RNA sequence: GUAGCGGCGAGCGAAACGGGAAGAGCCCAAACCAACAAGCUUGUUGGGGUUGUAGGACUCCGAUAUGGUAGUCUGUUAGUAUAGUUGAAGGAUUUGGAAAAUUCCGCUAAAGAGGGUGAAAGCCCCGUAGACGAAAUGCUGACAACACCUAGGAGGAUCCUGAGUACGGCGGAACACGAGAAAUUCCGUCGGAAUCCGCGGGGACCAUCCCGCAAGGCUAAAUACUCCCUAGUGACCGAUAGUGAACCAGUACCGUGAGGGAAAGGUGAAAAGCACCCCGGAAGGGGAGUGAAAUAGAUCCUGAAACCGUGUGCCUACAACAAGUCAAAGCUCGUUAAUGAGUGAUGGCGUGCCUUUUGUAGAAUGAACCGGCGAGUUACGAUUGCAUGCGAGGUUAAGUCGAAGAGACGGAGCCGCAGCGAAAGCGAGUCUGAAUAGGGCGAAUGAGUAUGUAGUCGUAGACCCGAAACCAUGUGAUCUA
RNA sequence: UAUCCGGGAGUCAGACUGCGAGUGAUAAGAUCCGUAGUCGAAAGGGAAACAGCCCAGACCACCAGCUAAGGUCCCAAAAUA
RNA sequence: GGUGUAGUGGUAGGAGAGCGUUCUAAGGGCGUUGAAGGUCGAUCGUGAGGACGGCUGGAGCGCUUAGAAGUGAGAAUGCCG
RNA sequence: UGAAAUUUUAGUACCUGUGAAGAUGCAGGUUACCCGCGACAGGACGGAAAGACCCCAUGGAGCUUUACUGUAGUUUGAUAU
């Protein structure tokens, strides 16, 4: 579609046009949900273990003879019912990550971007240039654009000073156009993207 | 979608059923295993196909046949697929692979006459059925054995 | 992700014990004995909510019989006579009249006897 | 691990187009003097695994 | 989980091709020449040579270069490891013992990671981003130095090219392959070759063809693991958990010995850890003090239940009681204000819970009580349902880049789209059959595939506990023979 | 309601009563079948108590009514009909 | 949402829908003007269960949506106290 | 000064009967004021020991032999030395 283009000073320039194949599709809610769940799961580290009756220290001999003592028959002091005994089943190290069909992945990314554009939470700026990194100046830039909610700042590769000035703000998350994810876009309430970043995004998708 | 309003598609996910968690759940106590017996034990049950000692079906039945070491299987293609090409096109195993019609050619392409051909084509393949060759020739095309 | 016992077990057992309050000794002090007695109490309560209706109808019948005898009639004759006379006053109201409004019960008995004679 | 195939069944049965299993016939080894020529002729023909037997053994031929 | 192996049972189970990570090739023995010594050959040293489109010697020629190294406590240099330095920005207001909390105005951010501070701090402290730093010793990389390898063409007449070896018999073993038709490889025993017109292999064996050249040696990287050290991470545990061990734990304790093997964390912000007085021999209390709090007083945060005790609103000494429930006078009390609460004379009905059973109140089983802990889970596959994407197509695996992420590339490979037959083979048909007959299985009559999720199954301990036992190392004749 | 196709089972110790047989002794709360019911897995009413007999199938509230088997002198509701 | 009809005992067992526990993410909150926890109460829902108030307590914890499970005990002559 | 076995909760009678067929607890009847102390051992199929007898398990172990299959040793021959 067409999105208003703003200059860093905050004054709006002439609109720009975005590819409809990417920013103009009907978002697929279920596909977006699947992508979010898969990404969150992949973030998991999954390092967690317990000691079963074999792994627990000691516990070899039979505590007492099978019959005669009048006590319940036992085989080891480390059986699961014993205090300090092994754990039955329980967590074991494993990976929670899985992969979707490439077409599902692509559709999810396009859906989230198109949702932002449709809701008008996508703000395209002609360029974010800082001679030196200053978080105050980037905060002033956000104020000029009238952004005060969570914002994802998408920058073309090489805009290191913009990234440095923007990253430390609590409401801001900085990502490069080459490295953007469904989770990042969905988490951000607004998406501030430079014109070069939008071009690179369209090329990537 | 918003992370605080996620909603799976209806019927996409179900709740795991946990057994041995009270009687009212319907799987308390015996956990749906019944009362005693081999199948009610941990690790219980007999091996697949076991029949309690009666001679199993495979034991009853005789072995048959052999596998040819020089067996050749041909990737099969029909006139219906051939219709996907234009008149005068040169159909080749490479062409089929690029089009994605035959991803795995196996011993080679054999052409069968299941469909009805309509385009004039010069078809090259390992083998041709008699009906397929006649149909290709009748469609004004030609056939060659690679 | 480990889920220790927590407080749910205590909450459940305390509910049972509060239901068991007033029971004799261990039956209100100890959870296991309390639960068993509370289950039996539930069984008895459900059974008694049906027996209670039987018992009160029985009591009304007895009182109506006494009043009918004093009026010179049996309970069976009185009920048959009331049915003939088209009277639908039930046994609860009949027993209430017998104890409280003797004159009203006597009028009912007179009508029943008249219907029986006819 | 990968589920293993029952090699005896793999040797004795064949998967048909409709998903069924084609099988040989018993009593086709010897002692043919104890069977009428009709029995031998009709046992020469192949057959299909019965529904109950197939439901018992299918998992052993999943990846035949 | 295919080809195969297998009391052809249970089960066991490849390799090549293809796609990737990493990549590297080299030295002798022999012939031949020279030196040395002995006893023309016969041992040592040196030179020479290292192969299958056969190579080398040897004989001619021409070159005395060109490149390389998997060598060195050889130096120089750069970096890095082992201490560190620097590192922005807040005051008041209300509650409070205490401010970081509330309110008001501000300020910093290449630093809003985290930790501590009298409660929850971007701006109080330690830090963090960033910048900077090594006398000394390691380690790494480069540079140089030294060192070591490095030749082309042509002819074969002859010479050399690994012997008790290859191979064979016998007996075993390893190859997925259990002697089977059995290759290939290894061991023991015995027999025992050829050598370039030669030799080995291509799954018995022979012939042809093709591929290779054993009986000598060395060789980095990709791969496996973590006792340790450093910096971190966690939909990992939070004191019956987590290592057996958060605490002076492999300790106490037990055993002759091998060996077995515990319990046990929390005052308070700060000890300010109760001066002094009183009872008492003390212990322990009561005051008085500290403290916001002492019913936080060291058995110290919280302080449940079993169990014990005190006080009392109601009932109880003519009653036969699975202890309750239904009905109910009397008395007592006033709540989440409800057609209330506690107790209860008296009357009706009424043999616990669980397990296992045809059937249990059962005189069958289990529980002394309370509290805590304690049993269908995960991984990889199979299949079905449900859901999503795509659709006669679907889909990537390993691997590279990337934050331990997503994602991108990666089409090798897998499933489906054609079946039939043991097979050759044919093909919307095919097999049987003499048959264009019949019949079987298929097409007409089309949906699959990737992923998620759930049900069930398979391999795994596979829902948890329980044997008598078996096997392999060890410790025991201080008792006893 | 039946088929058929597929996912998931449990069940393979039954008991008694009536009826038809066997074994037994025309015994057994015996044993083995056929048949129907109940219990099993069914509370409620009657048979004093009494899983299998008779009546009858509890989703709940009622201090309402009519009945089944069985009953009406007292325990104990209803006829000293 | 309304009317009508019918149905609603239940072991093995199958199907469906829910309660509660710990943790993760997001959003929105609550807390020395007192969180969790403990205790008492005559409270609400059809059930698992949920609130509210008093007292104790002294620092963390709900709520909505979705996700993951060492997710629910009364019995094992269970283990420890 | 100070335990233990046992212990589902118990306000824990007799007779006859009933019942998983041998009842303190169920039915009918009878008896019995409440709490103890010293004695006895009829019952609680009393406690103690998941019966050793009996049967079962395609359990274990020790032993035997003209069970099967092996095997150490002993012996005989070929062959190498
Ligand atoms: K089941
Ligand atoms: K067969
Ligand atoms: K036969
Ligand atoms: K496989
Ligand atoms: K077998
Ligand atoms: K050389
Ligand atoms: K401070
Ligand atoms: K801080
Ligand atoms: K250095
Ligand atoms: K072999
Ligand atoms: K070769
Ligand atoms: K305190
Ligand atoms: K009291
Ligand atoms: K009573
Ligand atoms: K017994
Ligand atoms: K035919
Ligand atoms: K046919
Ligand atoms: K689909
Ligand atoms: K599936
Ligand atoms: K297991
Ligand atoms: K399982
Ligand atoms: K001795
Ligand atoms: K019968
Ligand atoms: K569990
Ligand atoms: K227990
Ligand atoms: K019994
Ligand atoms: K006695
Ligand atoms: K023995
Ligand atoms: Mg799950
Ligand atoms: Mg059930
Ligand atoms: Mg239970
Ligand atoms: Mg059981
Ligand atoms: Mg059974
Ligand atoms: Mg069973
Ligand atoms: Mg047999
Ligand atoms: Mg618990
Ligand atoms: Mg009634
Ligand atoms: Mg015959
Ligand atoms: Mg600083
Ligand atoms: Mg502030
Ligand atoms: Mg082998
Ligand atoms: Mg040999
Ligand atoms: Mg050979
Ligand atoms: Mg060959
Ligand atoms: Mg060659
Ligand atoms: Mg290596
Ligand atoms: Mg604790
Ligand atoms: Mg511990
Ligand atoms: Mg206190
Ligand atoms: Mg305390
Ligand atoms: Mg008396
Ligand atoms: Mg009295
Ligand atoms: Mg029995
Ligand atoms: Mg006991
Ligand atoms: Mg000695
Ligand atoms: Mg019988
Ligand atoms: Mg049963
Ligand atoms: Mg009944
Ligand atoms: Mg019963
Ligand atoms: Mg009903
Ligand atoms: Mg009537
Ligand atoms: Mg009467
Ligand atoms: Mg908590
Ligand atoms: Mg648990
Ligand atoms: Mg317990
Ligand atoms: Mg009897
Ligand atoms: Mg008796
Ligand atoms: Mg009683
Ligand atoms: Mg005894
Ligand atoms: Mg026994």
């Amino acid at each position: 579609p067409n999105v208003a283009l703003f200059k860093q000073d905050g004054t709006q320039n002439g609109e720009i046009t975005l590819n409809e194949e990417i920013f103009g599709i009907e978002p697929n809610e279920s596909v977006v949900y699947d992508a979010i769940i898969m990404q969150r799961a992949s973030l998991r580290q999954g390092t967690h273990a317990v000691k079963n009756r074999s792994a627990v220290r000691g516990g070899g001999r039979k505590p007492w003879r099978q019959k005669g003592t009048g006590r319940a028959r036992q085989g080891s002091i480390r059986s699961p019912q014993w205090r300090g005994g092994g754990v039955v089943f329980g967590p074991t190290p494993r990976s929670y990550s899985y992969k979707f069909p490439k077409k599902v992945r692509r559709l999810a990314m396009k859906s989230v971007l198109s949702d932002k554009v449709a809701e008008n939470n996508l703000v395209a700026v002609e360029g974010l240039s800082f001679d030196a990194p200053k978080t105050k100046e980037f905060k002033q830039v956000l104020a000029n654009l009238s952004i005060d909610t969570k914002v994802l700042v998408v920058l073309e590769n090489g805009n290191d000073f913009a990234a440095l000035s923007a990253r430390n703000l609590p409401n801001v998350s900085v990502v490069t156009s080459d490295n953007v994810s469904v989770l990042d876009v969905v988490s951000a309430n607004k998406v501030l993207a430079t014109q070069t970043a939008l071009t690179q995004i369209e090329e990537v998708l | 979608m918003k992370l605080h309003e996620l909603k799976p598609a209806e019927g996409s996910r179900q709740v795991r059923n946990r057994v041995g968690r009270g009687t009212s759940s319907g799987n308390g106590k015996t956990a749906g295993r019944g009362q005693k017996g081999q199948k009610a034990r941990s690790g219980g049950g007999v091996r697949l196909g076991f029949e309690g000692g009666q001679t199993p079906l495979f034991r009853r039945l005789p072995k048959r046949g052999f596998t040819n070491i020089n067996r050749k299987d041909y990737a099969v293609v029909n006139l219906d697929t051939l219709n996907r090409f234009e008149d005068g096109t040169e159909v080749t195993p490479v062409v089929l692979k690029e089009a994605g019609i035959v991803k795995n050619e196996k011993a080679g392409i054999k052409v069968l006459a299941d469909g009805e051909l309509t385009k004039k084509l010069t078809v090259k393949a390992a083998k041709f059925s008699k009906s397929a060759q006649e149909a290709i020739e009748a469609a004004g095309g030609s056939i060659e054995v690679i | 992700a480990r889920v220790k016992g927590g407080t749910v077990t205590r909450k459940r057992r305390k509910k049972v014990l509060k239901l068991a309050k007033g029971y004799y000794g261990s039956k209100h002090t100890l959870f296991k004995s309390a639960k068993e007695q509370v289950m039996n109490s539930y069984y008895y309560a459900f059974r008694d909510r049906r027996q209670k209706k039987r018992d009160f109808r029985k009591l009304w019948i007895a009182r109506i019989n006494a009043a009918a005898r004093m009026n010179g009639l049996s309970y069976s004759k009185l009920m048959h006579g009331l049915k003939l006379a088209e009277i639908d006053i039930n046994r609860k109201m009949l027993a209430d009249l017998a104890v409280n409004d003797a004159a009203a019960f006597t009028a009912l008995a007179e009508q029943a006897k008249d219907a029986l004679s006819k | 691990p990968k589920q293993k195939t029952h090699r005896g069944l793999a040797k004795r049965v064949k998967r048909t187009g409709g998903g069924g299993l084609k099988r040989g016939r018993a009593f086709t080894s010897h002692r043919f003097h104890g069977k009428t020529k009709k029995q031998r002729r009709q046992l020469r023909k192949a057959s299909m695994v019965a529904k109950g037997d197939y439901k018992r053994i299918r998992q052993q031929l999943a990846r035949m």
